[PDB]
């Protein structure tokens, strides 16, 4: 996997 | 560019965040899963889960100190995923894979859903 | 035991924490260094620095939203160390090593002090 | 990614 | 590195 | 540890 915007 | 890197930095940070959670230091949210309570840090939850990222970027939900999850969510499934968030280790077993997968789908943790699908397909 | 590990987890968590800092999401402290302000997350500071760990485990200082550092501290030195806390990369150069080392000694980040001493001794 | 720790 | 007690 | 990223 999870990558934040 | 001229940067050097400390290899163990990110894992040391994660281990220290888990020690803070374990000692209840600066925890700022209680996650309730079918009457069981789990204390955590909102920033760590946001950094691991698409669902928690959407909850804590909401202008109203960001202020809540208690978040209730769908009561059909398995607390052992949640606990396995919370332990993964704080340590990088996923205790995935034959007896919990279906619950872990359903919980990871709910929490929007695609990398966990992906490994669950691979382990299920290898068994079939 | 029967755990699997997601290799990139800790670095993905760190990258996401840095994106939260960059977007000013859930930052809960302002560090003031000779009239310059740096927003951050207390949990990340505690997880990297012995000084911040001692400040935010204090029953009174844990409640402060503003922490002033000694005005002789170099803000570029502090900024390099804050960037290291959030990314694992230390922008150590000939022009900043003395300031970075003094700041790391103050922040109680022994691994950074150690690499600074090694780079200085290699130059002498 | 997934590995044996 | 720093390891919390 | 310290390495070249």
């Amino acid at each position: 996997a999870w990558v934040i915007p | 560019d001229s940067c050097i890197q400390f290899t163990r930095h990110a894992s040391d940070v994660l281990l220290n965040l888990n020690r803070l959670r374990s000692r209840d230091i600066l925890t700022d949210v209680v996650i309730v899963v079918s009457r069981e309570q789990f204390r955590a840090h909102k920033t760590v939850l946001m950094a691991c889960s698409g669902l928690f990222y959407s909850i804590f970027t909401d202008q109203l939900k960001c202020n809540l100190s208690v978040i209730n999850l769908d009561p059909e969510i398995n607390p052992e499934g949640f606990c396995i995923l919370l332990d993964f968030m704080y340590t990088s280790r996923l205790n995935l077993r034959e007896g919990n894979i279906m619950a872990v997968m359903a919980t990871a789908m709910y929490l929007q943790m695609e990398h966990v859903v992906d490994t669950c699908r691979k382990f299920i397909k290898a068994s079939e």
